[PDB]
């Protein structure tokens, strides 16, 4: 611990309205979105940057990464429990708050020291002193403010607010896109409706040109469209399920409700967790392939090829596109769907192992606060929970992993997980504003 | 502004309009003048003075005395006068504690010879006073619906009841009290 | 199999989103969900020509 | 690098695209698209021509998309028309025609005066006023007003139209007039006299005053102080029925009374149940005002306001029979809505169903679901208000031992006011023949509206009875408010 | 609105007119007195101003403002009490309780003479008809 | 320490001196 006088907003003491708190919201997220789309000055890895939602070449170029690892080696210090939190005061709490920001700070420089040393940027003083300037303003700036909309002006966090926003932004670029592409035949939209309506006006042939611009084999088309809507509403329906149990307060006479158990109960979790291993692994893979030209478990391990691996445990695990490569591996198919069943599976059983809401912890909980069920004892909570939250668990992991591979196979404008993040995040802020009551 | 007496060294306003506050303030530091201009001592205890309370009590006994002798007229007259000087000729350095017991006490028997004798708006806003200043009891609440009811004030006779018989439930006056207000009200109404 | 009768089980004991419900659920999510695309594509639209334009 | 569009071939159909998503659903949802109110009708014939003159005086988008989508089809249809090439939909003179500056020089002004301006003043302007919906100023001044308060000084009408006459948003309607100009006007409303020429300045505060005495009002609830609530509530009434607070003011608040006759003739009749023991013509006579037409439209709506009566009140605790130490009970309350013409109806003909609460889990739950559901309260009769009302009740309940308020004051907007339709009209006081036993008296008829009132703290932690007291008033008429105290009687 | 500038004012009359030394004391005891009594008020007034400022119905700046008076009474206080020791010597612990007990005092009597203008306001409110004796004559 | 209004100023400034860099460099370029 130690004493530091750092630039902090300050929590409001009365409780934000809930038209202040969207004003808010909209007003940084239009902000940050600006910040995104400017390029430096001075100037001249897909995966993370599809992921951790940044850009490069731009001032979003390091983007929310010192803030989720910060907060990751955070979270793991606290679960490794080597930070002895307390509680019982307010100032342990503060302090790992406040170590939070130093550490991300001096995250943020070393970043953007190393970006701009051995980025492709280039060698040559005030130039690559101006570049670093940008950027630690930039991340200092997008830092801060996800503080300020997670102090309560805003409805949440800003990480997984801005990963919303441009999982959005890629699904509706992926059907509105007012780029075009000619190559040999013509001009033909990126897009999906705009492609669309445009064969529809122009070719003046309505029964060949639904039929050329509803299959588009090789750009977006309307049948995604409607594929991804409807697993979105989907998903929509499937977020309201959950199991209420009856509960009553002994401490406490007189206070009765109920307690629900969602069935996303780890809450897009364990997809995460497989789909960062899986695309570890898959690099892993490749780049020993690319090392080792040809060794008997370097050849047992993978076979690159046109890059899709062939024969090997890696082809196993990739994921399906289309239902050609459904009808073409049966083999390949049901194995898949099983590993990544049994995978999202296990991953929810660890996690709400190690995230401390295992039913045994929810049984401490009631005995904190006194609740009790409502038609049986006190003896028979932790019973019951054992009978009730483990299956849960495991069911809504089992149907996460579904409807991701749905997805997947369906072939839709987006990621499965993508959309369920954006859902996901936004029916939690459409919860919270439906429980808190506004407009 | 203001003007300073100086053979009678009282301090008054000499403006044409003053608020209230400045008047009252004025006020209270005139007889805090005329109090330290009678007390002797420098540095004055909170005791309470002797012949004044003698005074008091001698004029009290008078007017008490007119009660025997069936005289409700000079006895009330009496009564008025020596509250008149207890809260007059009486220092505010006083024991606050002992000024009060005194005063509770002798305008309790002015209440009940101004509500014999009849007069009701007096007895009333002095019932109103001493429940406002701090004393809660049965004795008053039955005083105060009837005169209430006397001066034709049901709502708020019914009102001041209720709030007395939810002290002591088990008085068999505040019952008949209210059942009369009930009646009355409901001929008021129908 | 057995673990599938305990699922059914389960999603028989869940309280299903009614109608009713279900629809101010559908129209809040989908009008935030629309808002934000929007958002998002203009911003990434506009700033195309004015990027061009400046740099 | 990108290619735009250089002979427009290709941004018709963009924007055309862009309008039609905008226009298609719009179109679409165009062309897609329980409480009887008897004074909606009799309130615009008696109000002046003066307020309904003031109150009168304060989808093309779909035809231009339409007809622009029809241009843009007929410009397209008018058109003539191995490595990738990427292009853009925009047009090459936006970007490099001689308005290159133009589009730059207007973003930049978007961004750095019209976002900063705009949001900052959002902001003030959400900042300076109250959750409750008055400025800071006016909540600040009444705070003020009530600190330095003297318990010694009575609490009047008059009091609080000075503590208003300091109102800062009327100071905004009016940067010239002055706090005491304020007061002279609303005593002039009160009283129905004349401003002759600020009149509209008299109907605008006057309007205005509504969210004035309601922030006053839970501010007063707010320091616990009983006599300030009470003269909020009886001078809101007095506000919005434009009477003097007089003893006799039910029979005031009528439309078409003369005080100079009915005043000094009559000095008995001071409620509306004893001016209803009166005969027909009898009652006509006593007012003076000798006109059949117009006496019918006055005791039709002096025969429909709402007096209230309790049928059952006690603390309830839910999913429990009795209440314990340091519990969290609820006030609920079952009145019954009458008119000062029906006589009155016992408790026992109640036949207990409508009383008895629902043992459910669901039910017990929330005990509020069954309340949110009740018809709202019809408009009121206030022919004198600039604006339009509707009924509104002010529950607030104190304690025995002080008399202090305890919590801030429930306003209840949803019951039912069926017990008072013409439907029921034999139920008549003056016809005395036991209509108990009349062939059209149906107890299942009459409807019995429920209150129910969080209590906001537990209850104490010692075994005994605790007394209190709710009071109900109105806010609209003079009508028979209610006041009566109750016991919990913890016993764990 | 308090009586704070009415001693000054007084102070500065007796520095030219050379008024009594008696009518200095007495200022200086209602200068006491009603600082007592804005303390008393305001220790009592806090818990009830802190919950309307939580519940967000009473603004911000006067939260604030109301901190600062908190702190603005005690200071009014130690001055009264500095210049009181500066009056009298030695005379600190026996002006406390003096001022202690005539802040009730006076509060006692401007709550009874009040009675007098109070009792008129419900003649005028209620249209009572009362002669003289205080008798109704209906 | 900070205010949410002072936030938005000092991001609003910072977008604009960038984007005035960007912008005088252009046509510092196209005239010299």
């Amino acid at each position: 611990p130690f004493e530091s006088f750092l630039p902090e907003v300050i929590a409001p003491e009365r409780k934000v309205p809930y038209n202040q708190k969207l004003i808010w919201t909209g007003v940084s997220l239009l902000i940050f979105l600006i910040l995104g789309q400017i390029p430096l000055y001075g100037i001249v890895l897909y995966w993370l940057r599809a992921m951790l939602a940044s850009n490069r070449g731009t001032l979003l170029e390091l983007g929310v990464s010192p803030i989720i690892t910060s907060s990751l080696i955070f979270q793991f210090l606290q679960g490794t429990q080597l930070l002895q939190i307390r509680p019982e005061s307010k100032q342990d709490r503060e302090l790992f708050q406040i170590a939070q920001k130093v550490c991300a700070i001096i995250l943020i420089l070393g970043q953007a020291l190393v970006v701009v040393m051995t980025g492709n940027y280039g060698a040559p003083l005030p130039i690559c002193l101006l570049l670093i300037f940008q950027l630690m303003f930039a991340s200092l700036i997008v830092m801060l403010l996800d503080e300020l909309l997670s102090k309560g002006y805003g409805l949440g966090s800003g990480i997984s607010l801005f990963i919303a926003t441009n999982i959005a932004e890629q699904i509706f670029w992926r059907a509105f896109a007012p780029t075009t592409v000619n190559s040999g035949r013509g001009k033909e939209f990126e897009g999906a409706v705009i492609a669309f309506f445009h064969l529809l006006a122009v070719r003046k042939d309505k029964k060949r040109a639904l039929v050329e611009a509803f299959y588009r084999t090789n750009l977006p088309n309307m049948f995604q469209v409607l594929m991804t809507v409807a697993i979105f509403l989907f998903v929509l329906y499937l977020q309201g399920f959950r199991y209420e149990l009856p509960i009553r307060s002994t401490k406490v006479r007189g206070q009765i409700g109920i307690y629900p158990i969602k069935l996303f109960y780890t809450s897009n979790t364990p997809i995460i967790l497989q789909s960062a291993l899986t695309s570890n692994i898959f690099l892993i893979s490749q780049i020993l392939f690319q090392k080792y030209p040809t060794n008997p478990l370097i050849r047992l391990i993978g076979v690159w090829g046109i890059q899709m691996a062939l024969s090997g445990l890696a082809y196993y695990i990739q994921p399906l596109m289309s239902l050609s490569e459904a009808l073409l591996d049966p083999i390949k198919t049901i194995v898949y769907i099983t590993f990544v069943l049994g995978s999202c599976a296990v991953f929810s059983k660890t996690w709400i192992e190690i995230s401390g809401t295992s039913p045994r912890d929810i049984a401490k909980q009631f005995k904190d606060q006194g609740m009790v069920i409502n038609g049986k004892r006190e003896t028979s909570i932790y019973r019951e929970l054992k009978k009730i939250i483990p299956t849960a668990a495991a069911f809504g992991g089992a149907t996460i992993g579904a409807l991701s591979v749905g997805s997947d196979l369906l072939g839709t404008l987006g990621s499965g997980a993508s959309i369920l993040l954006a859902t996901t995040t936004i029916y939690g802020y459409y919860e919270a504003a439906a429980k808190e009551g506004g407009f | 502004t203001l003007e300073y007496n100086a053979n009678s060294k009282l301090i008054t306003a000499s403006d044409a309009v003053v608020a209230l506050s400045t008047e009252t303030n004025i006020d209270q530091i005139n007889v805090l003048t005329t109090s330290l201009i009678g007390e002797t001592n420098p540095n004055f205890t909170p005791q309470p003075n002797e012949a004044l309370s003698k005074m008091i009590k001698g004029l009290f006994e008078s007017g008490m005395k007119n009660l025997q002798q069936k005289k409700l007229n000079e006895a009330l007259k009496n009564v008025s006068l020596a509250i008149e000087m207890a809260q007059r000729k009486r220092a505010p350095w006083e024991a606050f504690a002992i000024q009060l017991p005194e005063l509770h006490f002798m305008l309790r028997s002015k209440i009940d010879l101004c509500l014999i004798l009849g007069k009701h708006l007096e007895a009333l806003q002095d019932l109103d006073f001493l429940l406002g200043t701090g004393l809660i009891q049965p004795d008053v609440f039955v005083r105060k619906a009837d005169c209430l009811l006397k001066l034709r004030q049901w709502e708020e006779a019914r009102a001041t009841c209720e709030r007395g018989l939810a002290l002591a439930p088990e008085d068999m006056k505040l019952r008949a009290l209210l059942i009369e207000t009930a009646r009355n009200l409901a001929e008021y109404n129908g | 199999v057995e673990f599938v009768r305990e699922g059914t089980q389960f999603l028989a004991k869940c309280k299903k989103p009614d109608l009713k419900e279900y629809t101010k659920i559908v129209k809040a999510v989908g009008i935030g969900f629309i808002a934000v695309g929007i958002i998002g594509y203009a911003i990434k639209l506009i700033h195309i020509p004015i990027r061009y334009v400046i740099v | 690098n990108y290619e735009y569009d250089e002979a427009s071939e290709t941004w018709p159909s963009f924007i055309l695209t862009g309008l039609l998503m905008v226009v298609g659903p719009m179109t679409l949802l165009q062309i897609y698209q329980f409480n009887e109110e008897v004074f909606k009708n009799l309130n615009e014939e008696y109000t002046s021509d003066e307020i309904k003159q003031f109150r009168r005086k304060f989808n093309i988008i779909i035809i231009v998309g339409w007809i622009l989508v029809a241009i843009l089809l007929q410009r397209i249809n008018s058109n003539d028309a191995q490595s990738t090439s990427h292009g853009i939909a925009l047009p090459r003179f936006l970007v490099d025609g001689s308005a290159s500056p133009l589009l730059v020089v207007c973003y930049v002004a978007l961004l750095g005066l019209i976002l900063p301006y705009f949001v900052s003043r959002w902001w003030a302007r959400t900042q300076s006023y109250t959750k409750k919906g008055i400025h800071n100023v006016t909540a600040s001044n009444f705070v003020s007003n009530l600190v330095n308060y003297k318990p010694s000084e009575i609490v009047t009408t008059d009091l609080i139209l000075h503590w208003l006459s300091f109102a800062h948003e009327f100071k905004q309607f009016f940067p010239d007039l002055q706090p005491t100009d304020f007061e002279k006007l609303l005593q002039d409303h009160i009283n129905r006299r004349d401003s002759g020429k600020l009149n509209n300045a008299k109907f605008r505060i006057v309007a205005k005053c509504h969210s004035l005495l309601h922030g006053l009002l839970d501010i007063a609830c707010g320091f616990r102080n009983l006599d300030i609530a009470l003269g909020a509530i009886n001078t809101f009434k007095c506000i919005v029925q434009a009477v003097p607070l007089t003893p006799n003011c039910q029979i005031l608040q009528l439309p078409n009374v003369d005080k100079e006759h009915f005043i000094t003739k009559t000095g008995d009749i001071h409620t509306l149940g004893k001016l209803f023991t009166l005969e027909d013509a009898k009652i006509g006579e006593v007012l003076g005002i000798k006109d059949q037409a117009k006496l019918n439209e006055t005791l039709r709506v002096a025969s429909h306001i709402p007096n209230l009566k309790i049928i059952k009140a006690d603390f309830l605790v839910p999913g429990e029979n009795q209440v314990t130490p340091s519990s969290t009970p609820y006030i609920s309350l079952k009145v019954l809505v009458r008119s000062a013409k029906q006589p009155l109806i016992p408790t026992s003909l109640i036949p207990e169903e409508n009383l008895t609460e629902p043992q459910d889990f669901e039910s017990q739950r929330d005990p509020f679901a069954m309340m949110s559901k009740q018809p709202l309260v019809p408009y009121s009769f206030a022919p004198f208000f600039p604006t339009k009302r509707r009924g509104s009740w002010c529950c607030l309940v104190s304690s025995q031992k002080d008399g202090k308020i305890l919590q801030t004051p429930i306003i209840i907007e949803k019951l039912s006011y069926k017990n008072l339709n013409d439907d029921k009209d034999f139920f008549d006081k003056r016809i005395k023949m036991d209509l108990t036993k009349h062939e059209k008296f149906d107890i299942n008829d009459w409807e019995i509206g429920t209150i129910k009132i969080p209590l906001g703290q537990p209850a104490p932690e010692t075994v005994g009875d605790f007394f209190f007291r709710v009071i109900v008033k109105s806010t609209d008429y003079f009508t028979t408010d209610l006041d009566i105290t109750m016991n919990m009687k913890v016993r764990d | 609105n308090d009586a704070h500038d009415l001693y000054f004012q007084i102070k500065e009359m007796s520095e030219n007119e050379k008024i009594h030394e008696k009518v200095l004391k007495a200022a200086l005891l209602n200068r006491g007195a009603e600082s007592v009594r804005r303390s008393l008020k305001l220790k009592e007034l806090a818990p009830q101003i802190n919950l309307l400022y939580k519940n967000g119905s009473i603004g911000e700046d006067y939260w604030k403002r109301f901190e600062t008076e908190v702190k603005l009474i005690e200071l009014e206080f130690k001055d009264t009490l500095q210049e009181a020791e500066r009056l009298q010597p030695g005379w600190v612990q026996l002006f406390v309780m003096v001022c202690k007990e005539i802040c009730f005092n006076q509060a006692l009597s401007r709550r009874y003479q009040s009675i007098l203008k109070r009792k008129e306001v419900c003649i005028k409110e209620w249209e009572l008809k009362i002669n003289n004796d205080g008798r109704l004559v209906n | 320490r900070v205010d949410p209004l002072v936030v938005l100023f000092l991001a609003v400034g910072f977008i604009f001196s960038v984007v005035a860099l960007h912008v005088i460099s252009k046509v510092a370029g196209k005239l010299f």
